[PDB]
C-alpha cells in the first residue's frame, strides 16, 4: 500500500487537499422555524454533503486499498460523525454558535424547534468551545477526521498508527515537548469518544418515527439511517 | 444492492 | 488539590488500590436460561457492581475534589462503559466467552436468550479480544478505566487529572521498554478503543431503558435511576 | 433527591 509509505508531511497535505467544500443551505430570513422546515433545511444539507463525503473518503490515504464492503461500512458507520466534527470544526471561531452553513448560523435556542434537538446542539456547542480552548489546529482536524473513518466499524491499524505518527509530527513542529505531545494527542482522541456519543444520539432520534416522517428524506440518506436502526431495539 | 456501493465506485 | 501532586507510581498503586473486588452471580443452576431470568441475572449482579463502582469512584485522584453533581453527572454518564471495560478486562483469559463473575461464564448463543443482546455480546467479545492481542496491562487498564469515568460526562480540574493519568499511562509503556513511537502509538490506540467502548454503552443503553426491557425484570430504584440519566434525552416514543 | 447524590456522602 502506497499509503504506508507517505511521510509525515504527505500525510498532511493529502488530507488538506482531499478536503469537501462548505455548501449552502437555502434558508428563508422571513420564515420562522418550524419543527419541519428546521429539520427539512439540515437534511437537505447533510444529503448534498454526503455525496462530497464519499469522495472525500477515497481520498484518504489507505481507504481504497480496502474491499467495497469495508468501505461501505466504514462510511455507514462514521457518517453522521464525519458530519458533526466538520460542523463544529467551521463553528471554532463562532462561540454560542453552530455554523452549519454560511447563510445558516444557529443558536442553542433555535435548536429547540426540534424535540431532543437542543441537548445534542450543546454537546456539539460544548465540543467546539473545546476545540476554541485547545486552539485546534486544521493539519489536526483532518487527521482527527480520517481517523474517525477508520475507526468507526491489520492494514486499517497501520493506517492509523501513521495518522498517530503524523499528529505527533504536527505537534512537535508547533514546539511542543514530548510530555506535552503525549497529553495534547490523548486531549484530542478522547474528544472522538464525544463525536461518537454524539452521533450515537443524534442518530437515535434521526431513526425514530417521529423523525423519518417529519420531512422527505432522500434514499441514500434512508440508506444511511437503517444502516444504523437495524441493531436499534424493535419496540 | 446500496446506492453509497454505488457511489463509490 | 492533592491529587496533581502524585507521582506515576503513586496514580498507579492508588487506582490499583482502589479497585473493586469481584462479585458473584446469583445464578441457579436448577432452572433453564429464559429472557427473564438472565435479564435478572446481569440485572442483580449489575446493581450490587453499582454500590463498589460509587466507591471505587471516590478513590479515584481527583475525583471527590468536584461537587456532589459533578459526581453524580460522571457516573450517571459512565456507569455502563465502565462495567463493560471491566468485563473485557476480566474475559480476557476466556477467549470467546464473558467472564461476568466467576460463576457466570456465557458464550454468544446464551446472549441469544434475550432479544437483541448477542449483537452487543458480539462487540464486547471483540473488545476482549483486542486487548488481549495487545497485551493489555492491569496497570493499564486501571488507567483507562479512570480516564473513561473522569472524560466521559465532562463536555480544568479534571483535565489536569486527565494529563496525569496520560502521563502515568506513557510512564507505564516507558518502564515496560516500549520505544517513544510505540508509546504514542500504544496510547493511540487504548484510547481509541474507548471510542468503541462508548459506542457499545450507547447501544446497550438504547436497548436498557427500551419499555420491553425496563419492564422485563424489576429494577433497583439506584439502577432505575441510572437508567433514566440516560433515557430521559431519547426519543419520546 | 436522587440516590446516587446519597451515596455519594456515606
Ligand atoms: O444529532 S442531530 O442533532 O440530530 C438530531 C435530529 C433530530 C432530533 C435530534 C437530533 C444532528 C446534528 C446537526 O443537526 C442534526 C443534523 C442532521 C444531520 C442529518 C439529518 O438528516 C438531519 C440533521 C446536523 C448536521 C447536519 C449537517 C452537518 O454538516 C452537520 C450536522
Ligand atoms: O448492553 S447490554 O448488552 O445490554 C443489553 C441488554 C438487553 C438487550 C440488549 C443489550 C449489557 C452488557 C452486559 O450485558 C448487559 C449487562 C447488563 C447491564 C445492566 C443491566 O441492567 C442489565 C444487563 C451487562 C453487564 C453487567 C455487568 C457488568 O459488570 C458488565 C456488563
Amino acid at each position: 500500500s502506497l499509503a504506508l509509505s507517505l511521510t509525515a508531511d504527505q500525510m498532511v497535505s493529502a488530507l488538506l487537499d482531499a478536503e469537501p467544500p462548505i455548501l449552502y443551505s437555502e434558508y428563508d430570513p422571513t420564515r420562522p422555524f418550524s419543527e419541519a422546515s428546521m429539520m427539512g433545511l439540515l437534511t437537505n444539507l447533510a444529503d448534498r454533503e454526503l455525496v462530497h463525503m464519499i469522495n472525500w473518503a477515497k481520498r484518504v490515504p489507505g481507504f481504497v486499498d480496502l474491499t467495497l464492503h469495508d468501505q461501505v461500512h466504514l462510511l455507514e458507520c462514521a457518517w453522521l460523525e464525519i458530519l458533526m466534527i466538520g460542523l463544529v470544526w467551521r463553528s471554532m471561531e463562532h462561540p454560542g454558535k453552530l455554523l452549519f452553513a454560511p447563510n445558516l448560523l444557529l443558536d442553542r435556542n433555535q435548536g429547540k424547534c426540534v424535540e431532543g434537538m437542543v441537548e445534542i446542539f450543546d454537546m456539539l456547542l460544548a465540543t467546539s468551545s473545546r476545540f476554541r480552548m485547545m486552539n485546534l489546529q486544521g493539519e489536526e482536524f483532518v487527521c482527527l477526521k480520517s481517523i474517525i473513518l477508520l475507526n468507526s466499524g491489520d492494514h486499517i491499524h497501520r493506517v492509523l498508527d501513521k495518522i498517530t505518527d503524523t499528529l505527533i509530527h504536527l505537534m512537535a513542529k508547533a514546539g511542543l515537548t514530548l510530555q506535552q505531545q503525549h497529553q495534547r494527542l490523548a486531549q484530542l482522541l478522547l474528544i472522538l469518544s464525544h463525536i461518537r456519543h454524539m452521533s450515537n444520539k443524534g442518530m437515535e432520534h434521526l431513526y425514530s418515527m417521529k423523525c423519518k416522517n417529519v420531512v422527505p428524506l432522500s434514499d441514500l440518506l434512508l440508506e444511511m439511517l437503517d444502516a444504523h436502526r437495524l441493531h436499534a431495539p424493535t419496540s | 444492492h446500496k446506492i453509497l456501493h454505488r457511489l463509490l465506485q
